C-alpha cells in the first residue's frame, strides 16, 4: 500500500494513445505523496524493454508488456462518419455515433486494464519497484521522447 | 483529426468515452 498506481483516464489522438498515470505513495523516495503524468503506449513498451535488457534483472519474473491498443478500426469509422454529417440524416448520425462510442469504449476498457495491471505488478515487485527507470516513468513530468532516444 | 477521450467510472459510475470537438 506504500506504492499505488491507477489509470483514471485515457485518450486517443490520431495514432497515439495517452494514459494518465496516477500514483499515490507514502515512500519518501518519491518527491511527492501524490502525482500524475502523461504516458503514451510507447513509454510502457520502453519501460518493459528497459527492465528486460537490464542484465541484473535477467531471470526476474518481469510482467509482460501491455499490447498496443487497436484504434485503427474505430478511427476509420469515426472520420468517415464525420464526412457524411451533412449528407446523413440527423437521426441515424447519433445512431452509429453512439455505436462508434461503444466501439471505442470496448477497446479503452481493455487496454486501460492491461496497462494498469502492468504497472501495478511492477509496484508490488521488491526489486523492480525500486528501479530508476520505473521511477522516471511515474514521476518525470515532461515527455519521455528525448530519454527514449538517447 | 478529432480525439476520443476515455474516463474510468468512479463511485459505481460507468466508464465512458467522449468525442472531442
Amino acid at each position: 500500500p506504500s506504492l499505488q498506481i491507477d489509470i483514471p483516464d485515457a485518450l486517443s489522438e490520431r495514432d497515439k494513445v495517452k494514459f494518465t498515470v496516477h500514483t499515490k505513495t507514502t515512500l519518501s523516495t518519491f518527491q511527492s505523496p501524490e502525482f500524475s503524468v502523461t504516458r503514451q503506449h510507447e513509454d510502457f513498451v520502453w519501460l518493459h524493454d528497459t527492465l528486460t535488457e537490464t542484465t541484473d534483472y535477467a531471470g526476474l519474473i518481469i510482467p509482460p508488456a501491455p499490447t498496443k491498443p487497436d484504434f485503427d478500426g474505430p478511427r476509420e469509422k469515426m472520420q468517415k462518419l464525420g464526412e457524411g454529417e451533412g449528407s446523413m440524416t440527423k437521426e441515424e448520425f447519433a445512431k452509429m455515433k453512439q455505436e462508434l462510442e461503444a466501439e471505442y469504449l470496448a477497446v479503452f476498457k481493455k487496454t486501460v486494464s492491461t496497462h494498469e495491471v502492468f504497472l501495478q505488478r511492477l509496484s508490488s515487485h521488491p526489486v523492480l519497484s525500486k528501479d530508476r527507470n520505473f521511477h522516471v516513468f511515474l514521476e518525470y513530468d515532461q515527455d519521455l521522447s528525448v530519454r527514449r532516444k538517447n | 483529426e478529432p480525439t476520443v477521450q476515455f474516463f474510468k467510472g468512479k463511485n459505481g459510475s460507468a466508464d465512458k468515452v467522449i468525442l472531442v470537438t
